[PDB]
C-alpha cells in the first residue's frame, strides 16, 4: 500500500493515523477529547455547531476539525490562546438564548452544555437582552419537546434521515428563527425513536415516560442484556433501591452499534404491575397464598401421582439456560420426554448449531453485496438489525425479498411471496439468481416464520439448494444466516430441549397431559395445555398463565437475575441483577432444584456455578460468554439425513412466507403489561 | 470583569506545572558560596520582612 | 520526547510506585483478608472485575478505558442482596455491607491489579472486558465531501438539455 | 446553506460533479478582453489591478448613477466628476462605504486621496468589494446607518452556524442600545469583542461581513457613540434624581 | 422571512388545513412540467423554487397546505423538505395576502433617500401598516432588503397576482416621493397602468436626485456613452 497510515503532529506529538481521516480523529488518536455539538461518529459530519475548532500551522483561521481532512505533515495545536479564546466565544453564543431551566430540566447532572460550559467556557456573561422563546412540539407518546432549549446542531434530523429511514424532522425558518421539527402536527412513528433522545445533547428532546422522575446521580447501573427479542442488544439499567427507572443502551459493535428498539426501551414499567411476589396453591376457594414447602409439595405431589407420559413441559420466551436444563434434567429424571418450546418448532432437528444461527454474524453481514430476505419481517423481528441493513443498504448492498412485502425503510426487489416463487428461483427463472451467482459475497437471511411452518424442512432444502447454486457458502465466505424473534430459543436448541420420538408419536396419536409445568409461558396453545390438567405455572407475571394454574411459584424477571441467554448469531451473553428479588420469589433454577429434592430425585447441582457447569458439559461452548464460535458445516450431508422430513409433510408452494408477529408492541408478559406500550399502540389508533 | 469576561488569562487552577528534573546525581554541591554568601558582623545581616496580607490579585 | 500527563502531580504518583523494594511486595492467597479482620463470609461472595462503558446521555470519553493510564477505570463491583421498605416512612432498607464499598472506593488503573487485589483479599472474581469503540466512518459519509458526491443519485444524465 | 470547504467547488460542486461560480460582470467583460486583448485591458488602472470596472454610486449624491469608469480612480474625482459630488458641497461629506455594505466606512480624511483600487481601500482598512459607493452626508445619523445594516445582517443570516445565528441578533441589539444612548461606556469594548468573536469562527464569510461595519464604526467614530452614551443622561439622569 | 408570516409552523384554518383542494390547470401544468425538463431526471428536486412561485401565482399569491402538498407528489419528494424551501425563503408568502402586494425596500441606501417618508406615505393614504392587508382585500405592505435599485432610492415594489400565472407582474417603481407613490397607488386602484421605473428620469443615468425624500431636484453634468456606439472590432489571432 502507498502509506495507508499518514502521520501528523499533534501538539508536536507524531500520531499514525489511516488515511482519509479528520483533524478530530487525530486529535482522539493522540488521546485529546475535542469538545462537539454536532459530530457524532454514527452520523454524517454537519459542521454547524463551531465547538471543535483547533489550530493548524499556516492557517490563519481557526479550522473545524470535525470535518477537515488531516494532511500528510500536518501540525495541530489544542492549547494556544485562540483556541481557547475560540472555545469560550463559542460557548457564549451558545448560551445567551439558552433558558434558565437547568433545575426543571431533565439532562441536568448529565447535561454536555452544562460540563462543555464548565470546563471549556467562562463564569460570567454579559447579555441582558431578552430571549428567544419557542412553543413546544407533539412528537408522540415517546419524546417529549422543550424546544427553547435546541441548539440547531441537527443530530435529530441527520439520526431520522440516515438511521431511523423515516426523514420527517426538518428545520424551518431562517436565522435566528431557526425551529426544529415538523411542519404539520405529526407523530414519530419509527421503533427506533427513543435513540433520538440518547442523540440529543441537549434538554429538547428527553424521554416522555420517564419526565421528572430522577436525577442521573442517584442512579446505580448495571450492564445488562435485552430480552424483549433475540438480539440480545445490550443495556444499561438504572435504578434506584427496587426500583427502575430506565433503561439504556451501552456500546457493542459487534451486535448493536449504540441503538435499542422503543420496547427494549420502554418496557420496564411493566415490571411494576401484575407481579407474582408469593407462593399460591388453589384451594376449594380458589388460589390462595400458601409457604414455600406447602407449594413445593403440592407440585411434587402432582409431579409424582401422575405417569411420566402424562407430563409436558414447555419453556417460555424468557427463560435462561439454567432454568430450562434444570426443568429438563428434572422431568428426564422422572421418566417424561414431553418438552415444547413457546417460541413453536420444538420438533425442530438440532443437530449442527450451523443450520439454525447466523453463520456470517451480525458485524460479518456487512461485508455482503447482495443480500436476499427469505420470508421475515426484520423491522418487526429485530429494528436494530433492520437499522444495520438499512446502513449495509446506504453504502451500496442491495436487497432483495422473497415474502410478504412489508416497509424496510429501504428499497429492495421483491423476487416473490411463496415457495413457488422460491423453487422457480432456484431453477433459474427469475433474473435475482444471476445477480446472486455474480455476486462476490452473496447472503441469505432466512427468518422465524419460515421455522414455525409445517412444511419448513422442504422449504429449507428448497433454501439449501439456492445456496448451492448461487455460491452462498464456499470456501472463506459462509452466507447462510437464520434468525430469531425470541430470546430464550437458542440456548434450548443448544441444549437439547427437545420432545422425545416416543412423545411426538404420542401428540401424532393424539394422547392429553394431565401435569403441565409452564416456565414463564403465557403464549402456549390451547393444543398443549388442556382444559382439566394440572398446571404448575412459574413466573414473575400475573398473566393467562397463572390465571390457570393450581400451583404458582414466583420467580425472577431478567432484572433481577443474572441468567445465560443466547442470541441468534450463536453468541452466549447474560443479564446482570439491577435490583434484589421481589417479596418471597426466588431465582428460578433454584426453584427446580428445590422441587427436585422435594420429588426425590436431587437434581446433582448446588449451587449457580454448578448449574453452569453442567451447561457447559452438555455444550462446550456455554462456558465461553460474550463470544461466538465457528460452526461446523457439513455442506448437504445434514440435508441428506434429514430426507425423511422432506418427503413426509410435503411442501406448500401457495402459502406465503410471512412473519408470524403481529403486534410488535406486545410480545410476552412484561411487554402487555406495560401502560407505555398500551399508549404506543392507542397513538396509532388513534390517527385514523 | 462586569464586561470583560474572558478566563483563561486567569486560569490559575489548571496552569500550575509539576516538571520531573534531570536526575540529581552528578550535581556539584558547592558550600563554599553557600558559606561565602552569609554575614560575619552584626550590622550587614539581612533580615526577611514578615508579609503583611496574603495575596489578594487586586480584589 | 516523552510528553504523557507530564504537568502535575501523577508524575509523583507513577513513581514512588516503583520504588526498590515496595514495588516486589507479594502476599500468598487468600492472606490478606485473614489480616484484614472482617469477617470470613464476607469472601465467599463474588465480584466482578469490569470497566464501565460510556454513558449513553453524554459524549464525552474521560471514564473510560480509553484514558486508562492517565485515571483509574477498573472497578469492583458485588451482587445485590434484599432490600425492602421501611412500614413507617417507606425509605429503602438493607442489611448488605458491602452495598456502596466497591462503587465508591475501590479503583485500579488496570485489569491485573483489581485482579491482584481480589486474589490477595480471597474474593472469587470474574473478569469483563469492556467493548471497543470502532473509530472508522461507514465508506457513505466517510468525509465530509461525500455528503455531497456523485453517490446520491449517481451521475446526472445530459439527457433533458436542450438539443438533447 | 452553504457547505464547508473543503470540499471545493471545482472538485466537488453541483450534482457533485466539477463547477465554477463566476459572476455577471466578470462573465460579461470576457468576450471583449479576448477580441481587444490583454495589453488593452491591462493598461488601466495599477500593477495587480487591472481593468475597468462598473461604479454605482448611490446616497447623498446630487447625481446618482451606474457608471463604467478606470480602476485605480480616486473617490473624489469618481463622485465630483461623473455624480455631481457630494449633497451640499465636499465639505458636507461625513462619510462613504466604497465596497457594498460588507467593508468598512472611511472618514472624510482617508476618502480625500484614497484611489478606488483593490489594493489601496484595503491598506485604507477597508475593501473594494462590489465597487458600490454609498454617500452620507453631515444630517446622517451614522449609528442609525449602521444599525439599520445591522438589522440586514440579522434578518439575511441562514441560521447554520453558531456565531452567525446567535450573534448578529445580538450585534443588532447592542446597536440599538447605542443608537438611544442607552449603554456604558466598556460596552464599545465589549462590541469590539462580539465582532471579534463573530469574524472568523464561521462557516461562510456572512459572519465577517456582518462583523466589519461596526468595526469601522467603532474605529471612526468612537467619540460620537461616547457622546451618545454621555448625552442621552441629560435626559435620563433628570429622572433618577 | 417575511411580513405576514409569524409562524414557521402549519396553522390550521377553514381556508387552509389538510381537507383543501389544489389542482393545476391545463396550463400551468405545462408550465410546470416545462420547468421540471431543465433539470436532470435523477435531480429533479432542483425545480422546487420556480415551481412553487409558479403555484404562488396559480393559488392567487400565497401557498397552501395542499399546494405544498400537490409540489411534494409533483417532484416525488417528501413533504418536510418542501416545507423546509417554502419557510427558508421571503417571497414565498404562506398565509392568505390581498390581490396587489406592495413591498418597500427599507435597507440603509433607500434609508438615505427617504424610504420612511414613504412608508408614512402609504400607510396614511391606505390605512395599513407593515405586515397588514387593507380591508378591501385590495394592498398588502410589506418590507423588503434591498432589491438591487439603489441608484433609484427609495423604491417601492408591487406585485400583481389579479391575472393569475398568465399575467403576473412585479414592478419597481423609483426615485420616489410621497406624491409618487399616492398617485400609484390611486391609478392602480383606479384602474390604471401606472408607468413603470423611474418616475423622474429613464434609467440609472445621471440626471437629479430626490432631496430630503420630498422634491426632485434636477442636476445637470457629464454624461457618458452620448456619442454613436462603437463598431465591431477583434485583433488579429494569429501571430
Ligand atoms: S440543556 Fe437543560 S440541563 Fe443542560 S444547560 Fe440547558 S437547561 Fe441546563
Ligand atoms: S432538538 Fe436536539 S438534536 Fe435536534 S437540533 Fe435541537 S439540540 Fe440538536
Ligand atoms: S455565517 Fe451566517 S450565513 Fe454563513 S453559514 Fe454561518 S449562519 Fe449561515
Ligand atoms: S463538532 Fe465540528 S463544528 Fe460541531
Ligand atoms: S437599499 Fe433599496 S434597493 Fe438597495
Amino acid at each position: 500500500p502507498p502509506s495507508d497510515h499518514l502521520e501528523v503532529f499533534v501538539n508536536e506529538q507524531p500520531v499514525k493515523i489511516p488515511k482519509g481521516s479528520s483533524v478530530l480523529q487525530a486529535c482522539d488518536a493522540a488521546g485529546i477529547d475535542i469538545p462537539r455539538f454536532c459530530y457524532h461518529q454514527r452520523l454524517s459530519i454537519a459542521g454547524n455547531c463551531r465547538m471543535c475548532l483547533v489550530e493548524v500551522e499556516k492557517v490563519p483561521k481557526p479550522v473545524a476539525s470535525c470535518a477537515m481532512p488531516a494532511g500528510p505533515g500536518m501540525k495541530i495545536k489544542t492549547e494556544t490562546p485562540m483556541v481557547k479564546k475560540a472555545r469560550e466565544g463559542v460557548m457564549e453564543f451558545l448560551l445567551i438564548n439558552h433558558p434558565l431551566d437547568c433545575p426543571i430540566c431533565d439532562q441536568g447532572g448529565e447535561c454536555d452544555l452544562q460540563d462543555q460550559a464548565m470546563i471549556f467556557g467562562s463564569d460570567r456573561s454579559r447579555f441582558v437582552e431578552a430571549k428567544r422563546a419557542v412553543e413546544d412540539k407533539n412528537l408522540g407518546p415517546l419524546v417529549k419537546t422543550v424546544m427553547t432549549r435546541c441548539i440547531q446542531c441537527t443530530r435529530c434530523v441527520r439520526f431520522a434521515s440516515e438511521v431511523a429511514g423515516t426523514a420527517e424532522l426538518g428545520v424551518t425558518g431562517r436565522g435566528r428563527d431557526s425551529e426544529i421539527g415538523t411542519y404539520v402536527e405529526k407523530l414519530m412513528g419509527s421503533e427506533l425513536s427513543g435513540n433520538v433522545v440518547d442523540l440529543c445533547p441537549v434538554g429538547a428532546l428527553t424521554s416522555k415516560p420517564y419526565a421528572f422522575t430522577a436525577r442521573s446521580w442517584e442512579l446505580k447501573g448495571t450492564e445488562s442484556i435485552d430480552v424483549s427479542d433475540g438480539l440480545g442488544a445490550n443495556i444499561r439499567v438504572d435504578a434506584r433501591g427496587t426500583e427502575v427507572m430506565r433503561i439504556l443502551p451501552r456500546l457493542n459493535e459487534a451486535v448493536n452499534e449504540e441503538w435499542l428498539s422503543d420496547k427494549g426501551r420502554y418496557q420496564y414499567d411493566g415490571l411494576k404491575h401484575q407481579r407474582l411476589d408469593k407462593p399460591m396453591v388453589k384451594g376449594p376457594k380458589g388460589l390462595q397464598v400458601a409457604t414455600w414447602q406447602d407449594a413445593l409439595g403440592a407440585a411434587a405431589a402432582a409431579l409424582t401421582s401422575a405417569a411420566p407420559g402424562e407430563v409436558r413441559g414447555i419453556a417460555g420466551k424468557l427463560a435462561d439456560a439454567e432454568s430450562m436444563v434444570a426443568l429438563m434434567d428434572l422431568l428426564r429424571g422422572l421418566g417424561a420426554g414431553d418438552l415444547a418450546h413457546e417460541g413453536g418448532f420444538s420438533d425442530m432437528p438440532a443437530d449442527v448449531r450451523s443450520t439454525y444461527t447466523a453463520n456470517t454474524t451480525v458485524q460479518g453481514l456487512e461485508q455482503s453485496d447482495l443480500v436476499l430476505l427469505v420470508g421475515t419481517n426484520p423491522r418487526w423481528e429485530s429494528p436494530v438489525f433492520n437499522a444495520r441493513l438499512r446502513k449495509m443498504f446506504l453504502d451500496g448492498t442491495q436487497v432483495g425479498l422473497v415474502g410478504a412485502p412489508v416497509d424496510l425503510t429501504y428499497k429492495y426487489e421483491h423476487v416473490g411471496s411463496d415457495p413457488a416463487a422460491l423453487a422457480a428461483l432456484a431453477a433459474g427463472q427469475h433474473p435475482f439468481l444471476e445477480r446472486l451467482k455474480k455476486a462476490a459475497r452473496p447472503a441469505v437471511v432466512v427468518g422465524p416464520g419460515v421455522l414455525r411452518r409445517a412444511d419448513r424442512e422442504a422449504v429449507m432444502k428448497a433454501v439449501h439448494e439456492l445456496c448451492g447454486k448461487a455460491g452462498v457458502v464456499k470456501e472463506g465466505w459462509n452466507g447462510f444466516n437464520v434468525i430469531h424473534d425470541t430470546a430464550s430459543r437458542v440456548a434450548a436448541l443448544d441444549m437439547g430441549f427437545g420432545p422425545s420420538a416416543a412423545a411426538r408419536a404420542r401428540r401424532a396419536q393424539g394422547a392429553q397431559p394431565k401435569v403441565v409445568y409452564l416456565l414463564g409461558s403465557d403464549d402456549y396453545s390451547e393444543e398443549d395445555v388442556p382444559e382439566g390438567a394440572f398446571v404448575i405455572y412459574q413466573g414473575h407475571h400475573g398473566d393467562r398463565g397463572a390465571s390457570r394454574a393450581n400451583v404458582v411459584l414466583p420467580g425472577a424477571a431478567y432484572t433481577e437475575k443474572s441468567g445465560l441467554y443466547v442470541n441468534f448469531e450463536g453468541r452466549v451473553q447474560q443479564t446482570r441483577a439491577a435490583v434484589p428479588l421481589v417479596g418471597d420469589a426466588r431465582e428460578d433454577w433454584a426453584i427446580l432444584r428445590a422441587l427436585s429434592e422435594v420429588v426425590g430425585k436431587r437434581l446433582p447441582y448446588d449451587s449457580h456455578a454448578a448449574v453452569r457447569a453442567r451447561l457447559a458439559g452438555i455444550a462446550p461452548h456455554f462456558a465461553n460468554i460474550d463470544a461466538v464460535q465457528t460452526p461446523v458445516w457439513l455442506n448437504g450431508e445434514y440435508v441428506k439425513g434429514v430426507e425423511a422430513l422432506a418427503k413426509a409433510a410435503p411442501l406448500q408452494p401457495s402459502a406465503p412466507l410471512t412473519s408470524t408477529i403481529s403486534n410488535f408492541y406486545m410480545t410476552d408478559a412484561i411487554s402487555r403489561a406495560s401502560r407505555t406500550m398500551a399508549k404506543c399502540i392507542q397513538a396509532r389508533q388513534q390517527t385514523k | 470583569l462586569v464586561y470583560d469576561i474572558k478566563y483563561f488569562v486567569r486560569d490559575y487552577r489548571r496552569n500550575n506545572k509539576y516538571t520531573a528534573r534531570t536526575v540529581d546525581a552528578k550535581t556539584t554541591f558547592d558550600f563554599d558560596k553557600l558559606y561565602a554568601g552569609m554575614p560575619t558582623k552584626p550590622e550587614q545581616v539581612k533580615n526577611v520582612t514578615r508579609p503583611l496580607i496574603m495575596p489578594t490579585r487586586g480584589y | 520526547e516523552f510528553a504523557t500527563a507530564s504537568a502535575d502531580y501523577s508524575i509523583a504518583m507513577k513513581k514512588a510506585a516503583e520504588i526498590t523494594g515496595a514495588a516486589e511486595s507479594a502476599m500468598g492467597p487468600k492472606e490478606g483478608g485473614f489480616t484484614a479482620g472482617v469477617p470470613l463470609d464476607t469472601f465467599t461472595r463474588k465480584a466482578r472485575i469490569y470497566a464501565p462503558a460510556r454513558t449513553a446521555s453524554q459524549s464525552g470519553l474521560a471514564r473510560t478505558v480509553d484514558f486508562a493510564t492517565t485515571t483509574p477505570a477498573w472497578k469492583i463491583e458485588f451482587e445485590p442482596t434484599a432490600k425492602w421498605q421501611n412500614p413507617l416512612m417507606g425509605w429503602t432498607s438493607s442489611a448488605d455491607p458491602l452495598e456502596n464499598v466497591g462503587r465508591s472506593a475501590l479503583v485500579f488503573y488496570t485489569k491485573e491489579e483489581a485482579m491482584r487485589f481480589c486474589e490477595k483479599l480471597g474474593w472469587e472474581y470474574e473478569v469483563t472486558e469492556p467493548n471497543k469503540r470502532r473509530t472508522q466512518r461507514t465508506k457513505r459519509y466517510m468525509q465530509y465531501g461525500d455528503n455531497f458526491g456523485t453517490k446520491r443519485a449517481g451521475v446526472p444524465d445530459l439527457s433533458t438539455l436542450p438539443s438533447n | 446553506k452553504p457547505r464547508l470547504k473543503p470540499p471545493f467547488p471545482a472538485g466537488v460542486g453541483l450534482y457533485g460533479c466539477p463547477t465554477t461560480v463566476t459572476n455577471v460582470e466578470t462573465v460579461a467583460v470576457s468576450p471583449t478582453i479576448l477580441r481587444r486583448g490583454p495589453e488593452w485591458f491591462s493598461s488601466f488602472g495599477r500593477k495587480n489591478n487591472a481593468g475597468t470596472k462598473l461604479f454605482c454610486i448611490s446616497g447623498h449624491v446630487n447625481r446618482p448613477v451606474t457608471v463604467e469608469e478606470e480602476m485605480s480612480i480616486p473617490l473624489k474625482e469618481l463622485i465630483e466628476r461623473h455624480a455631481g459630488g457630494v449633497r451640499g458641497g465636499w465639505d458636507n461629506l461625513l462619510a462613504i462605504i466604497p465596497g457594498g455594505s460588507s467593508v468598512p466606512l472611511l472618514p472624510k480624511k482617508i476618502c480625500d486621496g484614497v484611489l478606488m483600487d483593490f489594493d489601496a481601500l484595503k491598506e485604507a482598512q477597508s475593501g473594494l468589494g462590489t465597487a458600490a459607493v454609498i454617500v452620507m452626508d453631515k444630517s446622517t445619523d451614522v449609528i442609525d446607518a449602521i444599525a439599520r445594516l445591522s438589522y440586514f445582517y440579522k434578518h439575511e443570516s441562514c441560521g447554520q452556524c453558531t456565531p452567525c445565528r446567535e450573534g448578529t441578533g445580538w450585534l443588532y441589539d447592542i446597536m440599538t442600545r447605542m443608537k438611544k444612548g442607552d449603554a456604558r461606556l466598556e460596552e464599545i469594548d465589549m462590541l469590539w469583542e462580539i465582532t471579534k468573536q463573530i469574524e472568523g469562527h464561521t462557516i461562510c464569510a456572512l459572519g465577517d461581513a456582518a462583523a466589519w461595519p461596526v468595526q469601522g464604526l467603532i474605529r471612526h467614530f468612537r467619540g460620537e457613540m461616547e457622546e451618545r452614551i454621555k448625552s442621552a443622561g441629560g435626559k435620563k439622569k433628570l429622572a433618577a434624581t | 422571512t417575511n411580513s405576514t408570516d409569524i409562524f414557521n409552523i402549519h396553522k390550521d384554518t377553514p381556508e387552509n388545513n389538510a381537507a383543501t383542494s389544489f389542482e393545476f390547470s391545463e396550463a400551468t401544468l405545462k408550465v410546470v412540467n416545462d420547468i421540471i425538463a431543465r433539470y436532470p431526471p435523477n435531480y429533479k428536486q432542483s425545480a422546487i423554487i420556480p415551481v412553487l412561485d409558479v403555484t404562488q401565482q396559480e393559488n392567487g399569491g400565497w401557498l397552501s397546505l395542499a399546494a405544498m402538498n400537490r409540489v411534494a407528489k409533483l417532484l416525488d419528494m417528501a413533504p418536510i423538505r418542501v416545507y423546509e424551501v417554502a419557510t427558508f425563503y421571503t417571497m414565498f408568502n404562506r398565509t392568505k395576502i390581498g390581490k396587489y402586494h406592495v413591498q418597500i425596500c427599507g435597507t440603509t441606501p433607500c434609508r438615505l433617500q427617504g424610504s420612511q417618508k414613504i412608508e408614512e406615505a402609504i400607510t396614511k393614504h391606505l390605512g395599513i401598516g407593515i405586515g397588514q392587508t387593507t380591508q378591501d382585500g385590495l394592498f398588502t405592505l410589506g418590507e423588503m432588503e434591498c432589491m438591487g435599485a439603489c441608484v433609484n432610492a427609495p423604491m417601492v415594489a408591487i406585485a400583481d397576482y389579479t391575472k393569475g400565472v398568465s399575467g403576473f407582474e412585479y414592478i419597481y417603481y423609483e426615485d420616489l416621493t410621497p406624491k409618487d407613490i399616492v398617485n400609484i397607488l390611486d391609478t392602480i386602484k383606479k384602474g390604471g397602468k401606472p408607468k413603470p421605473g423611474s418616475q423622474y428620469r429613464l434609467k440609472a443615468e445621471p440626471a437629479g436626485a430626490v432631496h430630503g425624500g420630498e422634491k426632485w431636484v434636477p442636476k445637470d453634468g457629464e454624461t457618458t456613452l452620448t456619442g454613436a456606439p462603437r463598431a465591431p472590432y477583434c485583433r488579429d489571432l494569429n501571430a
